[PDB]
């Protein structure tokens, strides 16, 4: 090979000139999806590989000096398409700024343009335009050209207009997009669902934007993107949690290799990506190409092209036939030349050399799909990957596919190593095994596996009378004034500090949106017009929600959030933890729970999690701070000073619910003055502002503000009865619910917020704070304004498990509110004795957590197995990997399961889903749904374990009718009668309870019963001689 | 984008401390000489005569978000060192 380096890029110069870039829109620079048609469609995923493909040749040009000018022309190609996505997003405008404030399929930036005008295409209607992998793939790019030395943003409002796409991307993680393939999921039935490649992408996008001079070189700090970590964290913890699936619906993509290799690298843990990795080379590789997903019917001969949305039937017949895309083998091909397995490269090579097409002059041709014939589709189906499969674009047909021709460019390119890794990735978004060092990306200083990160703790007290009285137990703190040029802030005043980040009036664009900075956030050192400034931990804040005010909740508030900085901090700085103490949390008993915190702080550890505590000017000498320059740039030296934090210079009701709200007369006013307590205050202001409108004038002043300063001084006294009722009848809602929300659904946990009995509404889907609002108070819950209040109290307490034990909930698929508070309402009871219980509105907060936490333990020690029963019953716990048991179940009984009349047959079930598949777990608890005693539903949860045991080890039975499970469970049920009967003669009759004490395991259990149900009607069928065994007699 | 104009008025500032104090300090010690008479460096007078470098230092590195001013800030806030290294 004496071939010169010219002659060698010649040859790609001739390809890219002819395939990808011949195409390109000379008004707007985009690149149309239909080479050939005359159709208008720019689609920005598409357009932005293509400006990859044409940037990737100019790097590889840049090793040319005497380069004809192509360098130029393929580096300015790259330019002209990345400033025509901009042209088209910045015509949208009034969609980003909308975005921001509400992200919603109806309101986000279009993915499809009109490649020769830039104007809108198609209607939200007409396509799904939610597709946050353009908006973070075009900042990904934009970050990676604009390093390479492409000069693409040219003033600040271009600066203020990427911001804003980057508050866009910010919030993905709550927000479900149609994903790359504009279809959300297997079911087609245009549902926005939430994508680990979507989510993955915006991962990408913000740590490679974050801190990003948009000028390059030329730059100063007036063009820096912004990035807000916990808004990245959040999206981290949602591909953490996602992955190795993509989605709820479906367990692999072939859209995570964009997602976990090139061009995004989102994936920083090992593990993780191999097994991601995996489940797309098993599940999705084939000869022709990778399959999108698996039953993915686009454009396949079994699919109506009229037809815009799939049938729930229709994706049976999908299997096996799915398209195969050769696009991945270029994406391996890309990851094996980034990744240093030249095995990788040359094997993804040999794979796309059959499927490679050429035009008539010999230039390679990428299809786009591989589809089998409608008349190889049966054959297919029965030996997947034997029959032959034709190109959707052959060449030579007008039809070319720009972004594999862009992506076969890129990969081939690093094949020949005419362009480096590094070179198409100026921005290290792959990072070798030498992960050290990078801001965002997980890779702290101490590296990838190590985190024994140190916190900087500065402990500050409220006023002088606090800080001289911690003194004399030992503790040294500093109140504000001793930390005089110094500023904190409460968190809000950062966010309005942030409302100028980003704003430009010539495009309509309103700054960043008012949302809570998270600890990360807050673990910052910040300067602010000259001022530095660190905020304190919202968990500080007395406004949000009363539980701040519970002194047990904020030593556990104050412990997870430092485990949470430990964890999730990845930045060169150490993260300073302000620790506000006020004087309510030393006043009373509550003194000995903070002091050994502050103790164990001073000790140097908490929680596991090593801190330093030092005085604040100590922990802000050498860290790095953010310069807020946005709030000088615009000239705003006079901004009105943020208002940082000011240093300051008994018995059981009485009054029944039932007794004075029946009562008709309206003399209750007089009761208020005639009654002391303050529950009973916190009642008759709450009917006051319905019966006598919202802000009636009494004694105190306005009802409006009496109720709220109840509230506020019913908290002091730690009166939880009135500090209960004073925010449920202020409609109290604080910003942690409607995340916490979100972090339980993207486990794979359903979420019901109602009480027991009444209407539950189940969050199946992220929402906004507002309609979680509107749900959690006005249709959920009007049998009692505190059931809101209460409802909102375990939301928080289960957020606070979920993720410091995540294992205790294994086999609660659905969170149920209103379920759990009967779990320790019923628990009162049964602790209660033959006494008057405890009401769950009398336990402080603290005991509302602990005994949460009792009722979730993995199995209560030594209670009454019909009381376990009945504590694993009404949480729905189930055994780990249950549903999966269900499968098998479902698999060997022909009729199916009847169960409380709720039927689960085998067919469509098994013909539907998949089992792994998260939808059969919800089937089975809506056929299990009908079973009203929780203790009855632990039997029959038994005993659907139990036949899974059977038909698990003897595949030699096979049930013939339906199986009836509440007969079963009526069967073994007088079999425990009449040997009891025998034993002492029990003359209760229908009685569950006898049967329910008694042990599974043990001489007579409920499982040996069980057992003895199962095979009495097991028997009861044809045996099939199995051949894995085959019988010896 | 423009400078603040507090960095304006340090570098009439900034021109007062190079014109009187630090283009007397000794390049290879970082002591400071009394005057011109008197070519040794006092311990105290070091200390004191540092304090205005100190000072401005701290006020440069106050609005430091740009090259410069850090720069001049470091310069500042690194002859402080100098001298009391040197001391």
């Amino acid at each position: 090979d004496n071939e010169t380096l010219w002659d060698k890029l010649d040859h790609y110069y001739r390809i890219v000139k002819s395939t990808l870039l011949l195409y390109q829109s000379p008004t707007t620079g985009l690149f149309p999806t239909k080479t050939c048609g005359g159709d208008q469609k720019a689609k920005i995923q598409d357009s932005l590989y293509c400006a990859a493909g044409a940037w990737a040749l100019a790097l590889a040009y840049r090793r040319i000096d005497d380069d004809k000018g192509r360098t130029h022309e393929l580096e300015h190609s790259a330019i002209k398409c990345m400033r025509g996505i901009l042209y088209c997003y910045m015509r949208q405008a009034d969609k980003v700024q909308q975005f921001k404030q509400d992200p919603r399929p109806t309101t986000c930036l279009h993915s499809v343009f009109n490649v020769h005008t830039g104007d809108e295409l198609l209607s939200y209607e007409e396509y799904g335009h939610l597709q946050i992998n353009a908006v973070s793939l075009y900042l990904l790019y934009l970050v990676e050209m604009i390093s390479s030395g492409l000069q693409i943003i040219y003033n600040t409002d271009e600066v203020s207009f990427i911001q804003n796409l980057v508050f866009c991307v910010e919030r993905v993680y709550r927000v479900p997009d149609f994903g790359v393939w504009e279809r959300g999921s297997k079911y087609n039935n245009g549902s926005t669902e939430l994508h680990s490649s979507s989510v993955g992408l915006a991962k990408a996008a913000l740590e490679a934007i974050n801190g990003f001079n948009l000028f390059g070189n030329q730059g100063c700090s007036w063009s820096v993107i912004f990035v807000d970590l916990d808004a990245h964290n959040r999206n981290r913890q949602t591909l953490c949690s996602l992955l190795p699936r993509e989605s709820r619906s479906h367990n692999t993509d072939a859209a995570l290799l964009p997602c976990i290799s090139y061009p995004a690298f989102a994936l920083d843990d090992e593990v993780l990506f191999s097994q991601t990795l995996d489940k797309v080379v098993r599940k999705l590789k084939g000869k022709y190409g990778f399959k999108r997903f698996l039953r993915d019917g686009y454009r396949t001969s079994l699919e109506d092209p009229n037809r815009c949305y799939y049938k729930p039937a229709e994706i049976k017949l999908f299997d096996g036939i799915e398209c195969e895309f050769p696009i991945f083998f270029l994406y391996m091909m890309i990851d094996g030349v980034f990744r240093g397995n030249p095995k990788q490269v040359q094997e993804y090579q040999d794979l796309l050399t059959p499927v490679l097409h050429h035009t008539t002059e010999g230039y390679p041709v990428v299809p786009k799909y591989y589809y089998v014939p409608a008349d190889f589709v049966e054959y297919e189906k029965n030996n997947p990957g034997s029959q032959k499969r034709f190109p959707s674009n052959c060449g030579r047909d007008g039809k070319l596919f720009l972004w594999g021709q862009a992506l076969y460019i890129i990969a081939k390119l690093l094949a020949d190593e005419l362009i480096s890794p590094k070179d198409i990735d100026p921005v290290q978004r792959y990072v070798p095994l030498k992960d050290q060092r990078n801001v965002s990306m997980r890779f702290s200083n101490q590296g990838p596996l190590e985190n024994d990160l140190v916190v900087h703790v500065a402990l500050i007290a409220e006023s002088q009378r606090l800080q001289v009285f911690l003194n004399t137990y030992g503790i040294q703190t500093q109140t504000p004034q001793q930390v005089e040029p110094i500023q904190i802030w409460p968190q809000q005043e950062l966010v309005k500090a942030y409302l100028q980040l980003g704003i430009n009036e010539k495009l309509g664009l309103s700054g960043r949106p008012d949302r809570p900075i998270g600890c990360l956030g807050t673990s910052k050192i910040y300067r602010i017009l000259g001022k530095t400034v660190v905020c304190y931990p919202i968990i500080f804040d007395l406004s949000d929600f009363y539980m701040s005010q519970d002194v047990f909740l904020l030593i556990d508030d104050i412990k997870n959030a430092l485990q949470f900085i430990k964890q999730y901090w990845k930045m060169h700085g150490r993260p300073l933890f302000l620790v506000l103490i006020r004087e309510d949390n030393i006043r009373g008993s509550r003194f000995n729970p903070i002091l050994d915190m502050l103790a164990a702080l001073k000790k140097g550890i908490i929680g596991g999690v090593k801190v330093h505590v030092d005085r604040l000017q100590t922990l802000i000498s050498g860290a790095v701070v953010e310069q807020l320059d946005f709030l000088r740039i615009s000239d705003t030296e006079e901004l009105p000073e943020f208002k940082s934090f000011e240093e300051l210079e008994g018995q059981q009701p009485d009054v029944n619910i039932s007794e004075w709200k029946d009562k008709p007369t309206h003399e209750i006013l007089q009761k208020l003055n005639d009654c002391s307590c303050l529950a009973s205050q916190a009642i008759l202001l709450g009917i006051l502002l319905k019966r006598e409108g919202p802000n009636f004038i009494t004694k105190e002043g306005t009802v409006s503000d009496h109720i709220e300063r109840v509230y506020r001084r019913a908290g002091s006294q730690k009166l939880w009865l009135a500090v209960r009722y004073g925010a449920a009848f202020t409609q109290k809602f604080s910003s942690s619910i409607a995340p916490h929300i979100t972090t339980f659904l993207v486990h794979g946990k359903q979420v019901t917020l109602g009480a027991f009995g009444h209407e539950e509404e189940v969050i199946s889907n992220p929402l906004s704070p507002r309609v979680i609002q509107n749900i959690i108070y006005y249709k959920c819950n009007t049998h009692d304004e505190r059931e809101a209040v209460i409802q909102q109290e375990l939301v928080i307490h289960i957020g606070w498990i979920i993720s410091n034990n995540p294992e205790l909930f294994s086999g609660m698929l659905k969170i149920r509110i209103g379920w759990i508070i009967h779990a320790m309402e019923y628990e009162l009871q049964i602790r209660g004795g033959d006494k008057p219980a405890l009401d769950l509105y009398q336990l402080s907060p603290s005991e509302v957590k602990q005994l949460l936490l009792d009722i979730l333990q993995p199995q209560q020690n030594g209670r009454c197995w019909l009381n376990r029963r009945q504590i694993d019953g009404s949480l729905n716990r189930t055994p780990t990997g249950f549903y999966d048991r269900v499968w098998q179940i479902l698999e060997r009984t022909p009729n199916g399961i009847i169960v409380a009349g709720k039927h689960l047959p085998q067919q469509p079930t098994l013909s539907d889903m998949t089992m792994y598949e998260m939808n059969f777990s919800l089937l089975v608890e809506d056929t299990l749904g009908n079973i009203d005693q929780p203790q009855y539903r632990q039997i029959v949860v038994e005993l659907l374990m139990v036949v899974s045991i059977v038909l698990e080890r003897n595949p030699e039975l096979e049930f013939q009718d339906k199986v009836d499970l509440d007969r079963l469970v009526k069967e073994a049920f007088n079999e425990f009668q009449k040997d009891q009967s025998r034993l002492k003669e029990i003359e209760k009759q229908d009685d569950m309870t006898s049967f329910y004490n008694t042990p599974p395991l043990g001489k007579r259990g409920t499982c040996s019963y069980l057992t003895k149900a199962v095979m009495n009607l097991l028997l009861e069928g044809e045996v099939k001689p199995n051949n894995d065994d085959p019988c010896l007699i | 984008r423009s400078r603040s104009n507090s960095g304006v008025r340090l570098d009439g500032y900034a021109r007062l401390v190079q014109q009187t104090i630090l283009c007397h300090q000794n390049p290879v010690t970082g002591l400071l000489p009394a005057s011109y008479d008197q070519k040794d460096a006092w311990v105290r007078d070091n200390v004191y005569s540092i304090l205005a470098v100190w000072g401005l230092g701290l006020a440069y590195r106050k609005n430091a978000d740009r090259d410069e001013d850090k720069a001049k800030a470091y310069e500042l806030e690194q002859s402080v060192v100098k001298l009391m290294r040197g001391l």
